[PDB]
Parts: C-alpha cells; structure tokens; sequence
C-alpha cells in the first residue's frame, strides 16, 4: 500500500535502471505486492534477537601483505566493448539532465 | 553572532605491498590498467581477500589517534555506481571502526585545544578518471589501494584551527611509518565541512562541504574563504541549504557545484563476504608496542631534560626522521643546541630549497656530527660553514 | 552415446580397468547431447573441441597406466553461473551474453585437478533468479520427466541434464534451493553442502551469504565423490570453511538403526501438496522400517522462510549485481550519450524482468528510512530460523520433508505469476538463511512427475546426510527409469 511514482522513480535511480512512466506505475504495484509478500516477516517476534549478519562462525581471516604482479593491460581491457589508450572510454557530459 | 563549525574527513594512503583487498602491487608503473586483476576489475565471480598488515598499521595509527580499539569489526559496502568504482561498492567500514573517540592536542593564537577525532575506519582507494574529450579515460591501477578515514569530531572552530589540525595529524601519523602523507603525492587528502550558527540559538545557516583542497595552505584559503561567503549570507539573507562546493585553486573561491536533495543513501550494509574481525589483547599489545614516541611526547622531552625552546621543539619533531636524526647527532658529539639551531633552518632551509626531502639517503647523523664540533671548538666560527654544509650535504661524508 | 547412462563410479572403473577409452566416453556424450539435448536444452555454450582434447590427452594417460584423479575421465556439466577459463560463461543474461572468463574458478581448478572432462555449460534462470529456468535469455529447459513440465530453479540445467543422461555429474548453485528444487522436480540427487564447504571463487553473485555451489548426479553415491572433488578451504574464498575432513564416502553403506530423524509438522503444513505430502509420509514409514527413529518436532519460524529470503536474497542482489554497468565487459549499450544513460541503459537493456525485480525489491529493502523495517528485520528473522534448527538439533541428527511442495509445475503456469513462483522455496530456504546441508533424493512419482526428499544436517555433516540418504535410496530410486527417459 502507497508506493507512489515518486519513490519508484527514486530507487530506480539509486539502482541505475532506467524505467519509463509506462512501466512505473506497473512497478509500483508490483513493488507494493512484494513488499505486502515481505510484510509477513512483521509477524515474527525478533525482539531482541541479533541480526545474523554470518552464518559461519570463522575469525580473522587474513592475508600476508606479499603482491603478485597484475594482468596484461590487453587482458584486463578483453572483454570491454569500449577502450582508448589502454583505458575504459566512457561519456561524462556533466549536464543535469542527462548526467 | 556565531560559532563557525568545521570537520575534517581525511583519507590516508597506507603504503604497504599489496592492496587492501587484492593481492594487487600497491605501487605501480605508469602503463593504465597495468596493475590490476579480475578482483579490481570487478570481474563477476570475485572475492575480497583483507590484507592482514593494513589492519595492523591501521589500528597502529588508530592507538597513537588515543582512539579505542574496537573488539569486534567488520567491514561494509558502501554502494555507488562509478567509473572509478568498479564493484558499484566500496568496501569499508559503517559501525564498528576499527577505532572511535580519539584526540589531539594543538597549539593555536592562544594556547591548547583538544580536537577529537571521531572515528577511523578502513577503505579501499578508488581509481582514476582522467577527463578527455566529451569523453572519460578510466584507469584503475589505484583502486583497491588501502585507506584509513579519518574524521573529525566537529570541534575545530577555525580556519587556523584547521591547519594546525592536519600538520598535528600529518605528523603524527607519519611517526607510525604508515604513509608518506603527502597532499602533492596523493598519499594525504582532505575534505572540510563548515557551516555557521548564530549565538543563542541552536540552528545553523547553510552547511557546505569543501572539495577540492589539495594543499595544506589551501585547506585554509578556501575555508576562510567559505567562512567569510556563508557569513554574508547569514547576515545579508542567506538561504539555507545542504551543499557541496569545489575549491577554485586559482581564484580562491569556492564554487557550488550542487545541493543536496537529502543525505545521500549509499545503503550501508555488512559485507557478507568479508568474515569479521575478533582484535584480542596480544593482538592489541603487539601492534600497541610498535609505536614510538609521538611528536607530542617527543616534544616534552625536548622541554625541561635537554632544555630546548618552544619554536624548536615545534619543527624538529615535524618528522620522526628529522627528529632521529637530530638525536642521532646529538650523542655523536654535536651540543644541543649546535645542531638545534643547525637542523632548524640551515638544514631545513636547504632541503627546501632542494626538495632534498629524502634526508636519508643524503648527509648522515655520522657525517653531520663533525661539522658541528669542527665549528664548536675545532676551527673557527660560522662563515666557512656556508658552503661546506651544502657540499658535505649533498655528498661526501666529512671531507 | 552408449555409456551415457553408467554412473560416475561405474564409469570410473570402465576406464580404470581399460574397457573404455576417454575419448569414446566424451564421443558417447556428445552423441547422447546431440539427440537429446535438443528436445531438452539444458546445454548452453558447449565445449566440444577442449573436450576432444583433453580426452585425447587421456586415454595417453590410460595406456601409460598413469591414470590420477577422483573423476579421471568423467564427463561433466557446469552450471553457466560458474565461472570456466576461456568458455563462455553468460549466466544465461544478454547482460553477460559473448562474456568470456579470463580467469579460473576454484571449483573447476579443482575439477580439472582431478582429471573431469568438460563437456559444457548447462542452461539456468538468468543469474539464478527464478524457480523454473525459464528466465533464461536464451532458452527453456525441460523436464525429462515431463516435457511440458519445467525442470525447475535456477540450476534447472544441471539437474534436467543429469537425469537425460547427457552427463553423469554436474554443478549447480544454491542461494534458495535453485540446486534442491531442480533436483526434486528432475528425480535427481542434488546436494547443497553446508556454507563454507565449496568456496565460491569464480561464483557470478546473486546473494554472497546465500550462494554456494553443489553437486547433481543420478545416484547418492556418485554425488558424495564429486563432493569430495570440490569440497575444501581455498584462499581466495575469505568465508570458505578450514574443514580439511572432506571424506564423504566413508560412512556410506553403513545402517541407520537408531539415527535420531527429525520431522518437521511445519514441512508437511498447508502448503503442501496431498500427493507430495504421502510420498513423504511414505518415506516416513520407510526410514523406520530402516530402524530409523523418526518423531515429530517444530520449526516454527519455518514459515518466515521465503519472505526475509527474498529481502535478503534481493537486497544483496542489488549489490552484487551493480558491477554490471558495460565499462569493463559485458553488454554495453549504443544508445547511451551521457554517464547516467550507459549505466541505466546497459543494465535496463541487458537484464530482465526478474533480475530487475529483485533488484528493485532488495535495492528498496536497503535504501534509507526502510533499511531497518526490511533488510534488519528480515536479518533479524533469519536468526531465528537458525535457533530452530539449533534446538532440532539438540536431539536430533538430521531432519526430513519435502523438498518442494509440489511435483514440478507446467511451462509457463507460474511464468507470469512471480508470486506463486515463489511459493516454491517453502521447504528449500530455510537451510540457506541456517547455512546448513541439505539433499534431496526421489521418493515418489505423480503423473510421472517425480517428488523429493530432502534430508537437513549438522553444519559440515554431510557424510551422514549421505549415510541415511543412500540407505533410504536402497528401498527407493529412479535408477532403472533415467533409462527409459
Ligand atoms: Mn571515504
Ligand atoms: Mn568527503
């Protein structure tokens, strides 16, 4: 309930997925039904009870600080479909309007 | 009328071998993109492996911040999509850093000011977006790089209060040998948070964050700059509002380059695959060790038993080398004062006007130590020193 | 395409004691693939030519009677959600379509340590998300059981390729059940080891505390072998479990007169289907007449399962999925002329529905002013889905029930219906959030449709998970039916 255009809008910016208002209002419901499927967790007592953030009980799992010599510059731009001079090329027009 | 409040985020570049979480070489070549794998290209499929030295150095420099070190610590992703940024997502630390509630003292027009330090916590550097064209070059050899954030409790009340907080720090943490700190290399930045709040009241005007400030004596300027812009505003009208504004080094004022719609979301949240950190006593006692006598202690010691000045003890404890040197000298033979005086400006002034700064692999405390007594009571007096200081300096050991 | 029905330890021994050369094993294969495969598609990107190699290189090995590995030899099927060096790995996404690994994951590291053939990549939902496969962006997978039945989510591929015989091993991912749930609805033994157990270097993410790679092949045994090639601590994995006891095989063959089985009321709820539910019952009887013990017990939180899994589940997603922008690899959109637009066109153009949907759910769930009343909640929930098993635990060895609900449902009954589609992971999501082991066998048939038993242990208890599921699969298995499709 109440999962207004706004708030659509918003999370698909903060995820980078472009969404046209023919398919907010669709997503705004389906959020809402999902998010009313989540509800369920409301009727479970967690009073203090603490977040399981790990399920396996290790520690301290460290690396020695020793380096290994990184990839060709050829294999670590492979598999990019946009390169210039040994680098990934992307736009950058600082306009608010397309960012 | 007002207290102007200003904090300081800084990051620091802990140099160590490898990365943070990559076994990646922190030290790289000048061929982009050169120095990376699939983890710092944020191949799908890739795990963060923590680099065991940067959390000692990190909570080596934490302790000697007099922070409390945290028992428990785990790291956090930091969510936000951008091209230096691979993984969409820093990995760092929300609650739980590594090290909260710290201090340092400083010296101001007047006298002792403790400045807390917040928290200090452990990220991973980004990397580098040079701007071409419409277009953008990318070249992440720099990420992954290990950090340290540092912020400050917003206690600094002043422009001044600023510069001297970062040369504390700056000092200090370059005591723990835990990064070169230098602003003109990178291995040292600074962020600056100031907004205005009449007297009386507990409201604030606007409230804007300093980008930008590459320079300890730019911190300064544009601070006081930004000081004195959101001081008409309060008075002449002013609008509040939350702000971030980019520091234009050659005009000196600062430029807003956008408002906050709100306090940016960057869901933080515990990185799953990152298990967490138990940091026990012989773990705090091994690193707690590994410090040496901080510039402030360093600089009492320098007071009554060896019975130095103040402006002296200020600059000789700049640098733990300097000041290793100054001591190395001092039992070799070199009075007190001698070197004191000599290491003050003289030495100083000539690395300056050398950027000689590897102060190291140049004159000695063994070479040194005789210039001193030759003019102590050998040879005459000061004169002949002029040049024989920069020669005997720049090679050679006595003659 | 003639020992393309022999298990993996059957198989073993053809090429030990010579009856069989390598080559002709992978010849069969590839026969069996070429004929079946196309009315199944389970295969992804195939890799006949390296296979032939290898192959080659082997039966070398064979004459030189120098024949060393666990899986010498072996065919095998990797889910496409599973990094391999060099084979096209897409993760059945347009995202990742072309995507080609330029390095190794630990578990096909391990693989080929052992000698194992790989043969190709097996179809799944795109990037794990989906309980029946038909998400893929390239095609539907289907039950060999039942053609117009789904072979379910998201290791569809693994499971359906395993019980049509085009391999005698395969690997599967687990975040929800996607290698369980497979299983049960293809009739097939899947196996979902304890979290830690199989490092996840070289797993594409969908949910980093979830995930967890796992073995499918048409028999218990075989699929403890396998498990013990791939099972192991690894470097690269951080959360990776310093276990080095990684012998499965040991107590298998040996009774279970006096195992403490633990049944779930909560397993055998509302949710459950009457035909599924007497297959079970059924086991039931069965593990006793084993000697077994079985007695009733309580999960209460059991029904929390599929909502904080999702949010949880999701919510990662919308994390581990937000390196897919098209600056590095991948799908990289043309009609993108600013910053904002390459990232909200590349990942708008190269995911789906579901991909997105999870996306927007969990970057929600996370997101300021609701982080705390969904992702802590449901944080907080899974705590509590663990105690159960905790106390369950205090006096039992393992737990029983169904593994799905349901026989494997129709194509596209459930496509349009996320909701419903969920449901599904009633029985399966539990052990996730617990991060306990879980396996699932066949015990019974409806329509045709097979059902699955599911058998939860002790973290990094999986020798006895195979001990009582190989003595129940003495009195039940399809073995005689894979054969005859
Ligand atoms: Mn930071
Ligand atoms: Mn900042």
């Amino acid at each position: 309930t109440k999962v207004t255009r706004e708030e659509v809008e918003h999370i698909a910016n903060l995820a980078r997925l472009q969404i046209s208002p023919e398919e907010t209002e669709e997503m705004a419901n389906t959020l809402e039904s999902i998010l009313d499927f989540a509800k369920q967790n409301d009727s479970a007592d967690t009073e203090g009870v603490e977040p399981t953030y790990h399920v396996l009980d290790l520690q301290n799992v460290l690396r020695e600080d020793k380096a290994i010599k990184g990839i060709p510059q050829e294999l670590a731009l492979k598999n990019a479909k946009e390169t210039e001079d040994g680098q990934f090329k992307v736009p950058t027009i600082m306009n608010e309007e397309d960012a | 009328h007002f207290e102007t409040v200003i904090g300081l985020e800084v990051h620091v570049e802990l140099k160590t071998d490898s990365k943070m979480f990559s076994p990646s070489p922190a030290h790289f070549g000048a061929e982009p993109n050169s120095n990376t794998n699939v983890i710092d290209l944020a191949y799908p499929g890739v795990l963060p492996v923590v680099n065991k030295r940067a959390v000692d150095w990190a909570m080596r420099a934490a302790m000697a911040l007099n922070m409390e070190i945290a028992t428990e610590s785990k790291f956090d992703r930091k969510n936000y999509f951008y091209p230096d940024n691979p993984k969409a997502y820093q990995i760092s630390q929300f609650d739980q850093p590594i090290g909260e509630n710290g201090y340092i003292d400083i010296e101001v027009d007047g006298e002792t000011k403790r400045i807390g330090i917040t928290r200090l916590h452990m990220e991973e550097d980004a990397g580098k977006s040079t701007h071409k064209g419409e277009y953008s070059l990318v070249d992440l050899n720099r990420q992954g790089t290990p950090l340290i954030e540092i912020v400050s409790e917003p206690d600094i009340r002043s422009p001044k209060e600023a510069y001297a907080y970062l040369e504390k720090l700056r000092s200090i943490i370059q005591y723990t040998g835990v990064s070169d700190v230098k602003m003109e290399e990178g291995s040292l930045r600074c962020d600056a948070n100031i907004s205005l709040r009449p007297y009386g009241q507990e409201k604030f005007g606007t409230k804007a964050e300093l980008k930008n400030l590459n320079s300890f004596n730019y911190v300064r300027k544009g601070l006081e700059y930004e000081e004195k812009r959101q001081e008409e505003e309060l008075l002449n009208g002013g609008e509040i509002g939350q702000e971030t504004r980019r520091f234009d080094e050659s005009t000196g004022k600062t430029i807003l380059m956008r408002v906050k719609e709100g306090s940016d979301d960057y869901r933080y949240f515990p990185e799953p695959d990152i298990v967490p950190l138990y940091i026990d006593d012989a773990w705090k006692e091994r690193v707690r060790q590994t410090i040496p006598e901080l510039p402030d202690e360093r600089k009492a010691k320098y007071v009554n038993e060896l019975g130095l000045p103040a402006y002296d003890a200020h600059v000789l404890t700049l640098t733990k080398e300097m000041s290793d040197f100054f001591e190395s000298t001092i039992e070799h033979g070199a009075d007190v004062k001698l070197t004191s005086n000599w290491l003050m400006g003289g030495v100083n002034e000539y690395l300056n006007k050398n950027q000689v700064e590897l102060l190291d692999t140049k004159l000695t405390p063994e070479n040194l130590a005789g210039m001193i007594k030759l003019i102590e009571d050998g040879t005459m007096s000061s004169k002949i020193a002029k040049k024989v200081f920069p020669e005997l300096a720049a090679k050679g050991g006595n003659a | 395409m003639s020992i393309r029905y022999e298990s993996v330890e059957n198989l073993l021994t053809l090429i030990k004691d010579k009856k069989i050369k390598p080559s002709d094993v992978v010849k069969d294969i590839y026969d069996a693939i070429e004929e079946t495969d196309p009315t199944i598609k389970s295969f992804l990107a195939l890799d006949k030519e390296n296979a032939i190699k290898k192959a080659q290189e082997l039966d070398e090995l064979q004459a030189k009677d120098q024949m060393d590995g666990k899986l010498f030899g072996i065919p095998m099927g990797i889910k496409d959600n599973i990094i391999t060096n060099g084979l096209e790995t897409t993760c059945a996404s347009k995202m990742l379509e072309g995507f080609v690994p330029i390095y190794e994951s630990t578990v096909m590291e391990k693989l080929h340590k052992e000698n194992a053939v790989l043969i190709g990549k097996l179809n799944m939902d795109e990037f794990a998300m989906g309980g029946s496969t038909e998400t893929s962006y390239f095609k539907k997978t289907v039950n060999p059981f039942d053609h117009k039945a789904v072979p379910g989510g998201s290791s569809g591929g693994s499971a359906a390729a395993v019980a049509a015989g085009l391999v005698p091993l395969s690997l599967g991912s687990d975040t929800g059940g996607s290698i369980r749930q497979p299983a049960a609805y293809c009739g097939v033994v899947g196996m979902k080891p304890t979290y830690g157990r199989v490092s996840r270097f070289g797993l594409v993410a969908f949910a980093s505390s979830l995930d967890q790679i796992g073995p499918l092949t048409r028999n218990v045994k075989d699929n403890a072998i396998v498990l013990e090639a791939i099972s192991g601590a690894d470097v690269n994995d951080s959360t990776s479990a310093p276990v080095d006891d990684v012998d499965f095989t040991s107590e298998i063959g040996k009774d279970i007169k006096g195992l403490k089985v633990a049944l779930p009321k909560e397993y055998l709820g509302e949710g459950v289907a009457d035909d599924v539910k007497e297959a079970v019952q059924n086991a039931v009887e069965t593990l006793k007449s084993l000697g077994a013990v079985v007695e009733e017990v309580s999960l209460p939180n059991t029904k929390f399962g599929i909502p904080s899994y999702y949010v949880i589940a999701s919510s990662e997603a919308s994390s581990n999925l937000s390196r897919f922008d098209g600056i590095r690899y991948g799908y990289h959109s043309k009609e993108a002329h600013s910053l904002e637009e390459l990232y909200k066109m590349s990942r708008s153009e190269g995911f789906g529905k579901e991909v997105k949907r999870r996306i927007f759910l969990g970057t929600f769930a996370l997101s300021s002013g609701y982080y705390d009343a969904y992702y802590k909640k449901s944080q907080k929930v899974r705590t509590l889905i663990k105690n159960d098993f905790d106390k369950v635990f205090e006096n039992y060895d393992v737990v029983v029930g169904p593994t799905a609900p349901t026989t494997a449902f129709n194509l596209g009954e459930e496509i349009d219906d996320p909701l419903t589609m969920y449901a599904n992971d009633l029985l399966t999501t539990p052990v996730n959030l617990a991060g306990l082991p879980g396996i699932s066998v066949p015990c019974g048939q409806s329509n045709g449709r097979p059902i699955g038993l599911q058998f939860i242990g002790k973290p990094f208890d999986e020798k006895t998970l195979y001990r009582v599921a190989y003595q129940y699969e003495t009195q039940y298995n399809l073995h005689d039916v894979y054969e005859k499709l």
